[PDB]
């Protein structure tokens, strides 16, 4: 390469470097924040789950997978991506809800017709009780009558580690009369409408907490590898741009020299 | 003869690059002191007076032209090097051609975003 | 059938204006946590 | 320390490329909501 081909070049990476080591910085204090806010949310989230758990409820099928718009996360996207396809080919009519644009990105090329919503700006504000509220008001009173569903998020475990989960949604307001849920009769059909619909704001509330945490705790490591790796370009460049520097001043001269002597 | 014979000439100059190092190496042979790149003081001169030759004749002098498609050759894509600046100075327009490209399977590998020409005479075609 | 369910409101919407009501009661040492809750910034995709 | 703002533009890099595509992706969008917006302020 040419000396202002490299110049160009080294400062290009330059802001580069300093561009990924500052947001590194922001998803550390991001993440922080975020891992706090996981804490009173899981004993919340759980508590929710607990219903489910204590029975064997069996049974159109509804599968939100949750993730953000924002890139630099790592596998984030695509592990949900990839295990809503999965789950999609495994099932036995179904339908789809994307939460975080890049899950409609992945999907949209096979599963176009499968989608029912997606919702965006996902990723730029923690996520709240609000946010899980106007996904469920999205739903309920947007036309579809799911049977049985599933939501797909990563579930937070350590800085550097996350898994891909499912939990269901046997939110069918008629699959809560059955077999093991016959213990819990007694309970008018109001009521049982209300439970359901806060029940249903619980476990995308739920999903919606451990997956930011799980893409804070991505994005500061994809920013970090980003940076060290921006380094080592430069480290690299400097080298070649100094060889380059000092090169050019000897041609220079040598020709200035070949022009005097030739007089 | 043919652009001042009323007739119409086209002229391929394979390659400029070529030319301007024989004309280094006479030059130099010559005892003329060496200049940019050891080229000749004048090596613009050697291009900008060949290619002016390239001309379209009003009728008075027979209608006729001569159009010149020089080549030059880069070295690792450097069209700011010294031969190809002045070349590139001198010609209505320039079609770059790139190894990413030709490798890319763009063949004929022309930058189309680079590459110009002027304008066109109304006529190239019509429903072209 | 409660006089909100009849207007066509949940029990979604119930409770989030319930849960805004307690946090516009607070006072000024535990508002501070009401901007870090309480978003609105999930949209829709239409088109 | 010294001032590089628009560096990445101007090294005609991959990066470069990318933001510029980038940019403009995001505002084709804005056009086409605009001018549907535009549309039904006609009447």
């Amino acid at each position: 390469a040419t000396l202002k081909d490299i110049t160009r070049r080294l400062k290009s990476i330059k802001n580069i470097q300093k561009i990924t080591k500052s947001m590194k910085m922001v998803a550390a204090a991001k993440y922080a924040r975020a891992e706090r806010e996981l804490k009173p949310a899981r004993v919340y989230g759980v508590g929710s789950l607990a219903l489910y758990e204590k029975a064997d409820i069996k049974t159109k099928h509804l599968i939100i997978g949750v993730s953000s718009d924002r890139g630099l996360c790592g596998a984030i996207h695509s592990s949900v991506a990839k295990q809503m396809k999965s789950e999609a080919a495994n099932l036995k009519e179904v339908k789809i809800i994307g939460v975080g644009d890049k899950i409609r990105s992945i999907l949209h090329r096979t599963h176009s017709d499968q989608f029912l919503v997606t919702f965006k700006e996902v990723g730029r504000r923690p996520p709240t009780f609000g946010d899980a509220s106007v996904i469920a008001l999205e739903l309920l009173n947007s036309g579809y009558e799911f049977d049985e569903g599933s939501i797909i998020f990563n579930r937070f475990r350590s800085v550097i580690s996350y898994k891909t989960e499912e939990k269901p949604i046997f939110s069918l307001d008629t699959i809560s009369s059955a077999e093991s849920m016959s213990i819990y009769d007694d309970i008018d059909a109001d009521v049982l409408r209300n439970y359901q619909e806060y029940s249903l704001a619980n476990i995308i509330y739920y999903s919606l907490k451990e997956s930011t945490t799980s893409e804070q705790s991505a994005r500061m490591t994809a920013m970090d590898n980003a940076s060290k790796n921006a380094s080592e370009m430069i480290d690299k460049l400097t080298l070649t741009f100094n060889r380059t520097r000092q090169a050019v001043i000897t041609k220079e001269l040598i020709e200035i020299i070949s022009g005097a002597a030739a007089l | 003869y043919f652009r001042d014979n009323g007739k119409h000439a086209l002229i391929i100059y394979d390659d400029l690059s070529k030319q301007a190092v024989a004309y280094r190496q006479m030059s130099l042979l010559l005892r003329r002191p060496p200049g940019r790149e050891a080229y000749p003081g004048d090596v613009f001169y050697l291009h900008s007076r060949l290619l002016e030759r390239a001309a379209k004749m009003n009728d008075a002098f027979g209608g006729g032209s001569l159009t010149a498609l020089p080549v030059i050759e880069t070295q690792a894509g450097d069209v700011s090097a010294y031969i190809p600046t002045n070349v590139i100075s001198i010609t209505d327009g320039q079609i770059f051609l790139e190894t990413e490209l030709f490798y890319k399977g763009i063949r004929p590998a022309i930058n189309v975003g680079l590459s110009v020409s002027r304008v066109g005479s109304a006529a190239q075609t019509r429903a072209m | 059938v409660a006089y909100w369910r009849q207007a066509g409101l949940s029990y979604i919407r119930y409770s989030q204006i319930c849960a805004k009501a307690v946090r516009d009661a607070l006072k000024t040492e535990f508002k501070a946590n009401a901007m870090k809750t309480s978003g609105s910034t999930i949209k829709i995709v239409k088109v | 320390v010294r001032s590089s703002a628009g560096a990445v533009r101007d090294a005609g890099g991959a990066f470069g490329k990318r933001e510029q595509a980038e940019e403009e992706r995001y505002f084709r969008a804005r056009a086409k909501e605009q001018l549907a917006a535009l549309k039904k302020h006609h009447e």
